[PDB]
């Protein structure tokens, strides 16, 4: 924080019900009514900060393309495995 | 084990068991992976294959560790598996050597915890409070899910983690792994005078100091006008930097 | 009618209407302004004008407790302490894609 | 060499680290409460931010 | 043999391999964990010298 100010319930100049709200706000701060309201409105969507946090280790977002080219090699080999078995059976005829 | 994430260490071992089984299925189902044991009698009914289930597992581990093995697949249906697994095992190892050569040249000293939420779980690092002060009173009356679990430790560990003074509490951090809870202004005084301490986490509660007046006093209002005048022209921030600072700290590596 | 409004200040005032006895009559300011001293006449405009002229009674709103507002109206205790902070973009990663090797 | 020049890089952390680098631009609400604060401040960091 | 078993230990440590190639599962676990051992030594020697 740079500055340190605060919001406040405004009353007219010299009002008696300034003091009753003064007693009322401090009652709700100790029993935690305002912190249950500040977490109700300013939150509302749990973000993704635990997913990376700079990710100081190589993961799927950094190296995971090697698994795709690995899987592309196995799919190509089965298509050869079908295609080479048929080439031998044609030779038997 | 650090330079690769624990998601990758499972995905390599799942690929190590995966490609080994696929190489077993193809080599048994290929017609050009069939040898003879001893070719003095070049006949049939002795024709066998070398790729067993243990050997196919051994080619997966043996190629992953840059040592190789002795199977050496023959047909094109199996050399593509042996060709892409060899390209796979370079990019894993040459990213393990490269990332470990990035840890050992640039060291970012992390902290184990960053908040009370990360410290609500680990009961290894001990909690702490002033005995029946303002901090211990807060956790006893709170109903928040994090802060009630922090009171569940201190209720069970009274006269163990419950110190009775601030000077013996800072010393208890100075001896053991102690995570003492106290007001934020005094932490900003101790950390600027001790370069072996820090303030991790933000604020838990939000209260304030105040110039006390008697009940129904007229000069409460004039100080109310006076304090807000000095906050805008920055008198208090020049005083807060005068007393809570006083020693520019280090640390270099 | 008096059910148009919802937010943090509405949730605060309902608890203020509970332990302190009244029934609230939420009524928007005509100017749509917080409050400031207009230089050419000294006449306040916004919420702080209605609090002086007693047209309104409470000002449950983001009304920052400051020096020039304290000498004309009187505030309660701060129910929320804030400050000036820096809003800035998160570090952009490296955009590795998936074929970053 | 990629994974160590990415690791060594650290962003800004405070107004003090952002008081120096005039490459990253400052900003404020036009004549709001934030712009009023830096105009009247006398602190060495915050007066340079008003400059 | 005793000389060959010493030669598999040195030959696998130096990333050059040898020609023994153990057959049963009782010996391939020894040959499997020693190969994982000799990467983490060498890839921490190259990393620390860098
Ligand atoms: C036959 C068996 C196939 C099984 C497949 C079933 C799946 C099981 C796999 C099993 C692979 C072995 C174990 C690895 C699994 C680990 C988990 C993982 O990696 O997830 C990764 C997927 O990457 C994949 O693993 C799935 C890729 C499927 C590609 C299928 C081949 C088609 C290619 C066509 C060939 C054409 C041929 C033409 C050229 C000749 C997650 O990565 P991502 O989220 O997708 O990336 C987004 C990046 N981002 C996160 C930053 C946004
Ligand atoms: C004796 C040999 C002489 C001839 C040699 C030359 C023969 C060359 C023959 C074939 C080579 C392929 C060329 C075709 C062009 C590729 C474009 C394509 O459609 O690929 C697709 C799939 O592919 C991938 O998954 C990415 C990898 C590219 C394929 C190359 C793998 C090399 C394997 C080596 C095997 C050895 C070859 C064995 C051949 C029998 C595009 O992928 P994608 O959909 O964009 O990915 C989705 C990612 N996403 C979900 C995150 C979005
Ligand atoms: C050069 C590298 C790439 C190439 C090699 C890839 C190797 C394989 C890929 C991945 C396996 C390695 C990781 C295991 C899976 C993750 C579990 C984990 O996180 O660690 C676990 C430990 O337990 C172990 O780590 C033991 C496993 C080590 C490998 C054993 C040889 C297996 C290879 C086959 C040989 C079989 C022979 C078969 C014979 C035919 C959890 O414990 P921890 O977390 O450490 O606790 C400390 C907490 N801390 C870390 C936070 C301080
Ligand atoms: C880097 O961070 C370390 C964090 O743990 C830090 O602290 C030292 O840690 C060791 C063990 O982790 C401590 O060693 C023992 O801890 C027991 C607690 O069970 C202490 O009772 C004891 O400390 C002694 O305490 C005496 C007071 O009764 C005191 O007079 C003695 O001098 C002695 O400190 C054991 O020594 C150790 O105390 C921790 N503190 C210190 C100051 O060593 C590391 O010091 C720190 N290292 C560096 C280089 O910064
Ligand atoms: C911090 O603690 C270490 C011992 O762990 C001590 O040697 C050092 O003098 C202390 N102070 C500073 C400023 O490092």
């Amino acid at each position: 924080l740079i500055d340190s100010k605060g919001y406040g319930v405004g009353t007219p100049m010299g009002s008696p019900y300034r003091d009753k709200i003064t007693i009322a706000i401090l009652q709700l701060q100790e029993e935690g009514k305002l912190h249950m309201m500040k977490e109700k409105w300013w939150r509302g969507n749990g973000c993704p900060e635990e997913e990376s946090k700079e990710a100081s280790a190589l993961g799927v977002q950094n190296i995971g393309g090697i698994f795709i080219v690995l899987a592309a090699g196995l799919v190509l080999s089965v298509f050869v495995a079908v295609g080479e078995f048929l080439y031998k059976s044609k030779k038997n005829a | 084990l650090n330079p690769l994430s624990p998601d990758i260490w499972m995905y390599v071992l799942l690929a190590c068991l995966g490609v080994s089984c696929v190489l077993f299925v193809i080599a048994r189902f290929s017609p050009y992976e069939w040898y003879n044991p001893h070719p003095c009698n070049p006949d049939s009914d002795v024709v066998e294959n070398n790729f067993t289930l243990l050997n196919s597992f051994w080619f997966g581990v043996g190629a992953l560790m840059q040592q190789g093995s002795e199977l050496m697949p023959k047909a094109l249906s199996t050399r593509i598996v042996g060709g892409i697994w060899w390209f796979f095992t370079l990019i894993i190892i040459s990213s393990y050597t490269a990332n470990l050569a990035a840890f050992l040249t640039v060291e970012r000293m992390e902290s184990p915890i960053d908040s009370a939420d990360d410290l609500a779980k680990q009961t290894k690092i001990e909690y702490g409070a002033v005995e029946d002060g303002a901090t211990m009173t807060f956790f006893k009356k709170s109903k928040i899910s994090t802060y009630d679990k922090m009171w569940a430790f201190m209720s069970s560990r009274r006269q163990s983690v419950l110190v009775k003074s601030n000077e013996e509490g800072i010393q208890r951090v100075l001896t053991s792994d102690y995570a003492f809870l106290m007001e934020s202004t005094t932490i900003e005084f101790v950390t600027q005078r001790n370069c072996n301490l820090t303030q991790i986490g933000g604020l838990i509660d939000s209260k304030g100091y105040g110039v006390g007046t008697p009940m129904g006093s007229p000069y409460r209002d004039k100080i109310t006008i006076a304090i807000l005048q000095l906050q805008e022209e920055g008198k208090l921030h020049m005083m807060k930097e005068k007393w809570w600072r006083g020693n520019g700290c280090p640390e270099e590596e | 009618g008096n059910d148009r409004f919802e937010g943090y200040c509405i949730d605060l005032l309902r608890e203020l209407s509970t332990i302190l006895g009244f029934t609230y009559e939420i009524r928007l300011v005509e100017d749509g302004k917080y409050g400031a001293q207009d230089d050419v006449n000294g006449q306040w405009n916004g919420m702080v004008r209605e609090l002086i002229d007693h047209k309104a009674d409470l000002a449950v709103a983001p009304l920052a407790i400051t020096y020039v507002r304290e000498k004309v109206i009187d505030f309660s205790k701060p129910f929320m302490t804030l400050g000036i902070s820096i809003l800035y973009r998160k570090p952009n990663g490296t955009n590795p894609g998936v074929f970053s090797f």
